[PDB]
């Protein structure tokens, strides 16, 4: 049996603009077993109504999926993705960052 | 350029539950086009991608068959492994299964792998002489003289060599606008610096295809020498991919930096330079 | 070592009546499983595929439907026959997977649906001697067993000698000629040849017997006629050995 | 083309 | 049956000539092919099977496969009597095989020693209708059904007494009308022997 961390990114689709429909991101990818769990913030609260795309994995068996919803940025508003898996101690809050 | 088909299949065993989720997903390139998942109401294998939308319903109907076949046998696979190495049934346990062929510039076959894993680690695959195995353990032992005296090595090289390659440039010029495409990246660089001294640059390369990229850092020139930050190629969504690497530079003498963006989609190699 | 067994193998019934076949297979594990239908002149026609844990295929058969109650045991049924499910229903195996071991099929059910009863006559079975000429020219002799005015056409002959089956210089015809080739209900007949050398046949301790399976209505199938019930049985004929 | 052939039980 | 096409025949080989039956199919995807023999009133028998491109040997029969033609063909060497039966083409298309509707072929067999002769036979007890009995003929004799509502005729049937490799061709005719005589039974047939007390 081997267990593995998952990685986290989110982002946008596109280039962020306030006020311009967008997409929001959290890739998760390099984990195994396949199960976990994936929620996208909105200034803390989950967003619900949020798509992944279909399970699959890479040359070492770890899995990835991605995860997005559509969304409008704004100046204030922050956005974020939590994450637990087996190999977290509790889960993994990641904020978005517009420049990365 | 080179182009490959890969099928992925995934079991969970779900202890307490009955049934083991099961996914399946094909590629092209990086294109995902079929998946078949054992959850959803459809209980067929069905299209992700335009161009395989015009295949039959002779062609959907084999697929399907096929696929529900690959995930009985799966199941099969879960209790003996439980077996082989002694489990319990109360734990989830994972089969991975994936195979498929690359070819090359020319549409002619270059390699062909199948490969299946339990519970994350490599349990038995296909070398590339498309005869031999190699087996993880004891376990995996008992598996590889199994398949050696049903020739599963033979019957995968018909396949690999065979029927995946010629399905693959079938697909290949079926979705020509789609696959055979190349999205160059949009490029541009990023500023941010720490108050005092050094600053991080970061070049950027978005809405490209398809995902293999080469972003690197030379200073004055020739050798690639400065230890950049470079996240993982990631999905955009709308099928094409992103990534960005960054460099620590002392504040000034940023133009002796420059970042080199390498794609597919470049007629020559790209290179810029922060300008306010 | 690998076995498919399927059965009844042959059956005849009326519109309307239940069906059950049963197809059973040894000496391989969690195997593919599958019913065929084969019509006079095709070849078989696939009802349902069934993997180990269930259905993954079947050709929607308008009144049929298959189960697996245990790894090795699948079965075929119809609450109520129609006229057209009439046909040769045959089992198959494979290997779990995707692969090239088993394909193999059982022995098959034939099966014949009937719209009337009345219909239905076992044959009558006479042996015909050996002709005295053809046993001067030659030295052999050729007995000849007719098996004639039966419906529906399945029967299954066979030669005894001595209270053995044998085999050796027979020959029976494949099928069945229509006593009455312009009737859609004509019966049928048969014949077999069984050619042995003069010697054999002119020792008069040598027993010939033509026995002929014939298969036709169970016990309890409705039934109005004068005459006895014509079910599954076995009729058949006998000639002595003679010399001149 | 998911592949028909070669694919077995361990 | 569109998907896989074969001749029905049937189709005849003389005794010890090679027997080629052909097969195309439609289904792009199929990626294994088999060919089975099917006697009369029996299920079919697995022959063999192939998975490659060329040529595939088992004893006398030989699989070929040309998938850029979609092509299947078996050849039987040797052909014996015992050959005779209709044989099916069959694809995996997936997870299951769909089959063609056959190929019927015959053996002729190779009679050596031929004295065709027509004999009455008859256990005279309690059966209205006697039997003549034509036997002896060469293959190339065909037998003709009656042009008679009350006379019946058989087709030609092989047997084989296994001494001497003594294999011979005979058909059955009977009526149970007055007029009857054996020596009018038959039509087409070879004139020798017709003997009478």
């Amino acid at each position: 049996m081997i267990q593995r961390t998952p990685k986290i990114q989110v982002y946008s689709r596109h280039p962020a603009e306030n006020g311009k429909s967008n997409f929001l991101n959290c890739y998760v990818s390099g984990f195994h077993p396949s199960d976990i769990e994936v929620d996208l913030l909105k200034n803390g609260e989950r967003i619900e109504k949020v798509e992944h795309s279909d399970l699959s994995f890479s040359k070492d068996w770890s899995f990835y999926l991605l995860y997005y919803t559509e969304f409008t940025p704004t100046e204030k508003d922050e956005y974020a993705c939590r994450v637990n898996h087996v190999t977290l101690s509790q889960p993994k809050i990641v904020k978005w960052d517009r420049d990365m | 350029g080179s182009h490959s088909m890969r099928y992925f299949f995934t079991s969970v065993s779900r202890p307490g539950r009955g049934e083991p989720r099961f996914i399946a997903v094909g590629y092209v390139d990086d294109t995902q086009f079929v998946r078949f998942d054992s959850d959803a109401a459809s209980q067929r294998m069905e299209p992700r991608a335009p161009w395989i939308e015009q295949e039959g319903p002779e062609y959907w109907d084999g697929e399907t068959r096929k696929v529900k076949a690959h995930s009985q046998t799966h199941r099969v696979d879960l209790g003996t492994l439980r077996g082989y190495y002694n489990q319990s049934e109360a734990g989830s346990h994972t089969v991975q299964r994936m195979y498929g062929c690359d070819v090359g510039s020319d549409w002619r076959f270059l390699r062909g792998y199948h490969q299946y894993a339990y519970d994350g680690k490599d349990y038995i695959a296909l070398k590339e002489d498309l005869r031999s195995w190699t087996a993880a353990d004891m376990a995996a032992q008992t598996t590889k003289h199994k398949w050696e005296a049903a020739h599963v090595a033979e019957q995968l090289r018909a396949y690999l060599e065979g029927t995946c390659v010629e399905w693959l440039r079938r697909y290949l010029e079926n979705g020509k606008e789609t696959l055979q495409r190349t999205d160059a990246p949009k490029t541009h660089m990023t500023h941010h610096a720490v108050s005092d001294h050094e600053a991080t640059l970061r070049c950027w390369a978005l809405s490209f295809y398809p995902a293999e990229i080469t972003l690197t850092w030379q200073r004055d020139g020739e050798d690639q020498t400065q230890d950049t930050e470079l996240v993982e190629t990631r999905p955009a969504g709308d099928g094409t991919f992103q990534k960005w690497a960054a460099v620590v530079v002392p504040s000034g003498q940023e133009q002796r930096y420059t970042c080199h963006v390498q794609h597919e989609g470049l007629p020559k190699p790209l290179t810029l330079r922060w300008e306010p | 070592s690998q076995t498919i067994h399927q059965w009844p193998a042959t059956l005849v019934q009326p519109v309307g009546s239940p069906l059950s076949l049963e197809c059973t297979v040894e000496g391989t594990s969690n195997p593919n499983l599958y019913w065929y239908r084969q019509a006079a002149g095709r070849g078989p026609q696939l009802l349902f595929y069934w993997g180990p844990f269930g259905q993954i295929s079947s050709e929607v058969p308008q009144n049929l439907s298959a189960s697996r109650p245990q790894d090795r045991q699948f079965i075929l049924s119809s609450k109520k026959l129609l006229l057209s499910d009439s046909g040769f229903y045959l089992c198959a195996w494979s290997e779990t997977g995707l692969g090239m071991g088993g394909w193999q099929f059982g022995e098959g059910s034939r099966l014949t649906v009937l719209e009337d009863l009345k219909n239905v006559f076992p044959p009558e079975v006479a042996v015909f001697e050996p002709s005295e000429a053809e046993i001067s020219h030659t030295q052999k002799a050729t007995l000849v067993c007719l098996a004639t005015g039966f419906y529906p056409d399945h029967v299954e002959l066979s030669w005894w000698v001595n209270g053995k089956e044998v085999h050796s210089g027979v020959c029976t015809d494949p099928q069945p000629l229509k006593e009455q080739p312009a009737l859609n209900d004509s019966r049928y007949a048969l014949s077999s040849r069984l050619r042995v050398s003069a010697t054999f046949w002119q020792d008069p301790r040598n027993h010939f017997r033509c026995q002929v399976q014939f298969y036709g209505l169970s016990e309890n199938d409705e039934w109005t006629q004068d005459r006895a019930k014509p079910v599954t049985q076995i009729v058949s004929a006998e000639a002595w050995g003679r010399a001149d | 083309e998911a592949a028909g052939i070669g694919i077995l039980t361990v | 049956k569109q998907e896989v096409e074969q001749n029905s025949g049937p189709l005849s080989v003389p005794e010890g000539a090679i027997a080629s039956l052909n097969c195309t199919y439609s289904f792009l995807g199929s990626q294994s092919f088999f060919w089975y023999r099917q006697y009369s009133g029996k299920s079919p028998e697995l022959i063999m099977f192939t998975y490659r491109e060329g040529d595939k040997e088992d004893g006398r029969f030989t699989a070929q496969l040309n998938k850029a033609s979609q092509h299947v063909s078996l050849l039987i060497r040797d052909s014996q009597p015992s050959d005779s039966a209709t044989y099916l083409c069959a694809v995996n298309d997936g997870g299951r095989l769909t089959f063609g509707d056959g190929t019927t072929l015959t053996v002729k067999p190779n009679i050596q020693n031929p004295d065709p002769a027509v004999y009455q036979l008859r256990d005279s007890k309690s059966s209205d209708k006697s039997v003549c009995l034509f036997t002896d003929f060469d293959s190339q004799t065909n037998v003709s059904q009656s042009k008679d509502s009350d006379v019946y005729i058989t087709d030609k049937c092989v047997l084989d007494m296994r001494s001497m490799d003594f294999k011979s061709n005979s058909a059955v005719a009977w009526s149970n009308k007055s007029d009857f005589a054996c020596a009018n039974a038959f039509n087409n047939s070879i004139i020798p022997e017709d003997t009478f007390f």
